């Protein structure tokens, strides 16, 4: 269940619409997340869906969190990583679950909460993840692999396409636009968000930017800029830059490297 | 030195146009003036605007300086140093405006992003100076600007972001050159205004004069417009800063003519120049030969350094004639003024014959007739 609250169209639209201090929404989540299981896993007997949401909330409300991604990915760390010989490595039985999931979402961000609340023998972040097995392991030492067919996304992997984006998000536009025309990606983008349009478009990529340039300010831990007083309404985050009282502000600010937009 | 320390008191009595320009070395003078100044006010090194990337805006060179200083500053020692680079990333952003040969629609949305409505860089300017004010405490930025003798096309630009973007109150152009010089590009891009087919058809005497009447008056009124007069120095002259013919001295010199000159020996500056002209002329004590060494207390500064750190230099190296050892020295000093009169430019052609010829064809320039082998320095040609 928990993949819909991290892939969802519909969540992202309702928490980008609704101000920043509304609290005490949760119904929107339980709500829009049988919505978008019922869109992408329709199978679910309908009752299934209601069951495993409030094991979820149960789990929740048990272990003390609030509903959000700390907690999911705390739970999703739990349930498939472990710390194991080198580097946290994952279950055998839960391997193709794991890629049924990563069909949905990225590692990363779950990655690091296991570090975080799990932390192995005091680590370098390599994807993707794997799991353990002593003969596979010395077989592909003794023989290595062999690469034959990697044509999908030029040669990459798509996180960091993400990045690549954040680095270049007007070029992301052009092609997205340049192509928009096209019917064929018209009916892509109909079938995965129908209101989603370049505008939008545009719209989500620089709020992305503008969210992790605060959230970023706020890891550092640094002072809290006075403008997020005037940060109320997620939509003030589409412009490059925010009004707080007659002065405009913009969100860049200094991080440890050099590679601003890197994985690591 | 005395002029640089009013000059001093008149920038600091000045923030309580903006410009302040010097006629015209020059650059040592800026320099002095500089740094006489290090009542807070930050200010920038001189902009040689001859030495800058053929295409740039004089405003992205301050705005580098600007960024080099306010990183040491900061550097030394928030919340200053990030919205700061905010105020750079916009006037980054809205630059093209300026180089930009053609009108992208694109940027109509841009256009379109948010006190007066618009991308002015102006605006986005004066922002970053009072972000750069503040930052640095200190009342306002002052700006330097070289002179553009060996290219003087480039002052168009330095002109064009004083109008444009510095009409503030926050900072203080400073320039140096001479007004003519400045007079001209006025007058080119004045003319460069017309439409060409208007210039090659009417073309009657009646209507170049009305266009030329205009185009001075452009010239009177943009000039006064950029460089107040009451923000004009003069840029004092060494003759006027020594005694016309003994009974002045405003500032005596004293310059040091051999190797020792131990701070006692340093042989004046006038008294030197007459005896030089004197030997190396042949020309006694009397009246010709002092109104000549006037005619030279009025040529280039550096020209006049030049050509006595020439002649007393190798007059020590043959001492371990006089006349052609000076001679020598005028022959480079003038060597460009010779050279444009069409007279013997060739060294060893030097002779009585050539000399003949060469003084017959000088007065026929200098027109005269009567009193030309005097050869006195009485023309208006300051060749």
């Amino acid at each position: 269940m928990e993949r819909f609250l991290l892939n969802s169209t519909v969540l992202l639209y309702r928490l980008s619409t609704v101000s920043l201090d509304e609290v005490s929404l949760d119904e929107r989540v339980e709500s829009s997340v049988f919505l978008a299981q019922y869109e992408q896993a329709r199978s679910l007997p309908d009752h299934v869906a209601k069951s495993a949401w409030s094991y979820l909330v149960q789990q929740i409300k048990q272990r003390n969190m609030k509903l959000g991604p700390v907690a999911i990915l705390r739970l999703i760390a739990e349930k498939f990583i472990k710390n194991e010989k080198g580097g946290p490595k994952i279950d055998l039985p839960m391997f193709s679950e794991w890629q049924t999931l990563m069909s949905r979402v990225s590692c990363l961000p779950i990655i690091a909460c296991h570090q975080v609340f799990n932390p192995g023998p005091a680590y370098s972040f390599r994807w993707p993840l794997y799991p353990y097995h002593p003969t596979v392991e010395d077989y592909i030492t003794r023989e290595c692999l062999h690469e034959t067919h990697q044509h999908l996304n030029g040669s990459t992997s798509a996180e960091e396409c993400w990045l690549d984006a954040l680095k270049h998000p007007e070029a992301c536009l052009r092609d997205f636009e340049k192509g928009w025309a096209s019917q064929e990606m018209k009916q892509l983008c109909a079938q995965i968000d129908p209101s989603l349009t370049p505008r939008i478009f545009k719209d989500r990529l620089q709020i992305a930017c503008n969210i992790r340039e605060i959230l970023c300010r706020v890891a550092q831990g640094v002072e809290l800029p006075e403008w997020i007083a005037s940060m109320q309404n997620p939509q003030q985050l589409a412009n490059s830059t925010i009004l707080h009282n007659g002065r405009e502000y913009g969100f860049a600010t200094v991080w440890p490297i050099d590679d601003k937009y890197s994985q690591e | 030195k005395s002029l640089r320390d009013q000059l001093v008191e008149s920038i600091r009595n000045s923030i309580a146009r903006n410009v302040f320009f010097v006629d015209g070395g020059k650059t040592t003078f800026i320099n002095s003036v500089v740094k006489s100044l290090n009542v807070n006010i930050k200010c920038l090194p001189t902009i040689d605007p001859t030495k800058l990337p053929r295409h740039e805006p004089i405003l992205v060179t301050v705005t580098a300086r600007l960024n080099k200083m306010v990183s040491d500053k900061l550097k030394g020692y928030r919340k200053q140093k990030e919205q700061w680079q905010n105020h750079l990333a916009q006037l980054q952003r809205g630059l093209h405006l300026l180089t930009d040969k053609e009108y992208k629609p694109e940027y109509f949305s841009d256009a379109l992003k948010l006190s007066i409505g618009g991308q002015d860089l102006s605006e986005i300017f004066e922002e970053l100076v009072k972000r750069a004010c503040e930052i640095l405490d200190c009342k306002a930025i002052l700006i330097t600007f070289d002179d553009i003798d060996t290219q003087f096309d480039a002052g168009w630009d330095v002109l064009e972001s004083i109008r444009k973007f510095f009409n503030s109150r926050k900072l203080v152009v400073v320039a140096t050159g001479d007004l003519r010089l400045y007079s001209q590009l006025i007058r080119g891009k004045q003319y460069e205004n017309y439409s060409k087919t208007l210039l090659e058809q009417e073309k009657e005497s009646v209507r170049l004069a009305e266009r030329g009447y205009m185009v001075e008056h452009l010239e009177q009124q943009y000039l006064l417009k950029l460089f107040p007069v009451q923000k004009r120095i003069q840029l004092k002259t060494m003759l006027q800063l020594v005694g016309e013919k003994g009974k002045a001295g405003k500032e005596e010199i004293k310059v040091k003519t051999e190797p020792s000159m131990q701070d006692i020996d340093a042989i004046d500056v006038r008294q030197a120049i007459g005896d030089a002209v004197r030997e190396g002329l042949n020309l006694r004590e009397g009246s010709d030969a002092d109104m000549y060494v006037n005619e030279l207390l009025k040529q280039p500064v550096r020209l006049l350094m030049q050509v006595l750190q020439d002649f007393y230099t190798k007059k020590y190296h043959a001492t371990s004639s006089v006349p052609n050892l000076l001679r020598n020295a005028l022959y480079g000093s003038m060597l460009s003024n010779i050279y444009r009169a069409g007279l013997n430019y060739e060294q060893h052609r030097f002779g009585m014959d050539s000399l003949c010829k060469d003084i017959f064809t000088y007065v026929k320039q200098d027109r005269d007739f009567n009193t030309g082998f005097y050869l006195r320095p009485q023309s208006e040609s300051e060749a």
